[PDB]
Formats: C-alpha cells, sequence, structure tokens
C-alpha cells in the first residue's frame, strides 16, 4: 500500500524506462529500473534463433 | 537482326500482283497470314511501322473480297485500335493509313474505312466506370512471410520508394500524351473524312457521316 515512483529524470512510460517493485532489507517497497531483455541471435539464411549460442546485449 | 529479315521477307512475299504463278500467290497469302498473326503480341517491338505498312497495303488495295485474309486483317486493326487508350499504336498506324490514301486519292471500300469507327482514343466514358471483378489477395499475410535479411529490406524499401515515383511519373505523361495523340489523330481523320467528302464517293458517305457524329464532339 506504499506507492513509489520513477528514481530517474525521464517521467514518461516510455520503453526505455520500465519499473518493478522489490522489498528492501529496510523493509519498505522501493522501485527499480529493468533492463531491456536481450534478444536471441538469429540464423542469416531463415531467420530462427540460433541454437547453443548466448542471448546477451550486442555489448556483452 | 534476325526478325528484321524476317519482316523483311514477309513484305517482300506480300506483295504479289495476282499475274503470278498460284504458288507465289499462295506464297503471299502465307505471308500475309503469318504477319497478320505476329502483330496481335509483336506491336509493342521493333519494326512495327513496317508490318502496318504490309498490313494495311493488302487491305488498301482496290478490290479485297477475293483476298481470303482481309477480313481477319481488318478485324485485328479494329481490336488493336479499340484496345489501345494512349493512342501511340493508333497514331502510328493512323499515319499510315493516311500516307496510303493520299496515294489512291482517298478510294477504298466503306468497310475499310469502317476501322476508324473503333478508335479508343477518340472516346469518352464515365470517370467511375465499373471494371471486370477482379479479385486477388491484397497483401502477403504476415504470418506466412519470407525472412528478409536487413540489407534486403532496407534494399526493398528503396526500390519500391522508386516505383512509386516511377508510377506517378508515368500515369502522368500517359495523362498528357493522351491529349496530344487525340490531338494529331482527330486532324487526321477530320482531314481524311473531308477529303472523302470533296472526292464524292457514292459508297463511302455513310460511314463517314457516321464517323462525324461520332467524333463530332470530341473536337475543339
Ligand atoms: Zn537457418
Amino acid at each position: 500500500a506504499q506507492r513509489v515512483t520513477f528514481r530517474r529524470r525521464n517521467p514518461y512510460n516510455t520503453r526505455s524506462n520500465k519499473i518493478k517493485v522489490v522489498k528492501t532489507p529496510g523493509g519498505i517497497l522501493r522501485a527499480q529500473h529493468v533492463k531491456k531483455l536481450a534478444t536471441r541471435p538469429k540464423c542469416g539464411d531463415c531467420g530462427s534463433a540460433l541454437q547453443g549460442i548466448s542471448t546477451l546485449r550486442p555489448r556483452q | 537482326y534476325n526478325y528484321k529479315n524476317y519482316v523483311g521477307r514477309l513484305q517482300s512475299l506480300s506483295k504479289t500482283p495476282s499475274n503470278a504463278a498460284p504458288i507465289q500467290v499462295s506464297l503471299g497469302i502465307l505471308a500475309t497470314q503469318a504477319a497478320k498473326e505476329l502483330i496481335s503480341t509483336a506491336s509493342h517491338f521493333n519494326f512495327r511501322t513496317d508490318i502496318f505498312t504490309l498490313l494495311l497495303r493488302r487491305i488498301c488495295k482496290p478490290r479485297i473480297s477475293t483476298d481470303p485474309t482481309s477480313i481477319q486483317i481488318i478485324q485485328t486493326f479494329e481490336t488493336l485500335l479499340n484496345e489501345d487508350e494512349e493512342g501511340s499504336i493508333s497514331f502510328e498506324i493512323l499515319r499510315i493509313f493516311n500516307k496510303i490514301l493520299k496515294t489512291r486519292n482517298f478510294n477504298i471500300e466503306e468497310s475499310v474505312l469502317n476501322m476508324l469507327l473503333s478508335l479508343d482514343v477518340l472516346h469518352d466514358y464515365d470517370p467511375n466506370t465499373k471494371l471486370k471483378g477482379n479479385v486477388s489477395a491484397p497483401k502477403l499475410k504476415k504470418k506466412d512471410r519470407v525472412h528478409l535479411s536487413k540489407k534486403q529490406r532496407k534494399a526493398r524499401k528503396e526500390m519500391q520508394q522508386i516505383e512509386e515515383e516511377m508510377r506517378n511519373a508515368e500515369q502522368a505523361v500517359s495523362a498528357e500524351e493522351r491529349e496530344r495523340n487525340q490531338s494529331e489523330i482527330l486532324k487526321i481523320v477530320f482531314t481524311i473524312y473531308l477529303n472523302i467528302l470533296k472526292n464524292n464517293a457514292k459508297t463511302l458517305i455513310g460511314s463517314v457521316l457516321e464517323g462525324l457524329t461520332k467524333f463530332g464532339n470530341m473536337a475543339n
């Protein structure tokens, strides 16, 4: 029943900033910004997800 | 090169004075039939003028009733003039037709002159005419698409954007050329009709007056 909001400069509901709610060791509900999920690499001929290759961000 | 030689041979064989051996007459008839069949699809090709000239020379003969191909050639010319909307092929045929008529002092058969009645370029229809019921899938369904690379998709977008402007320009050019071809064809047709009237050929008056009534309101 405790209300939380964004922790960064962007105040709008954009795909860039998304919020999860977690209970901290202090006993309170707090917001946490979640990063964009990674995408599986795709085959260059048929476009299906490649098997046995890790799914990470471009720089990871 | 080979098509040029073939068309030249057809034109040479078509010219037969009907006084040689019957074998040569049969050769000329078969050559005329071959040229008539060829022009149904080779009209948008090189050296169409030679085929048009030979076919019209066959048609514009003083006596054509004995020719077993005049019906077919007249039908083909009428179909060509009926299905041509832009007016390019129609003008190309009409120029040769006028050139041949001026040599013969405007002396043909009413039936021959009847081909000018089928000119589509000199016809106007409802802006919202109902075409034939044509049904096709509008777009390929999203779940049934073929995989394309990023470069392939970018090239597809670029070629689509080029094709759209090419289609727009093609429509504009066709619209602006139809009017000029219509004006030139009106000039030629009215000149032919007036020359026929001045010659006062008793067997061509009705067709001429029908042509004036049909195409009179299309002029200035
Ligand atoms: Zn594959």
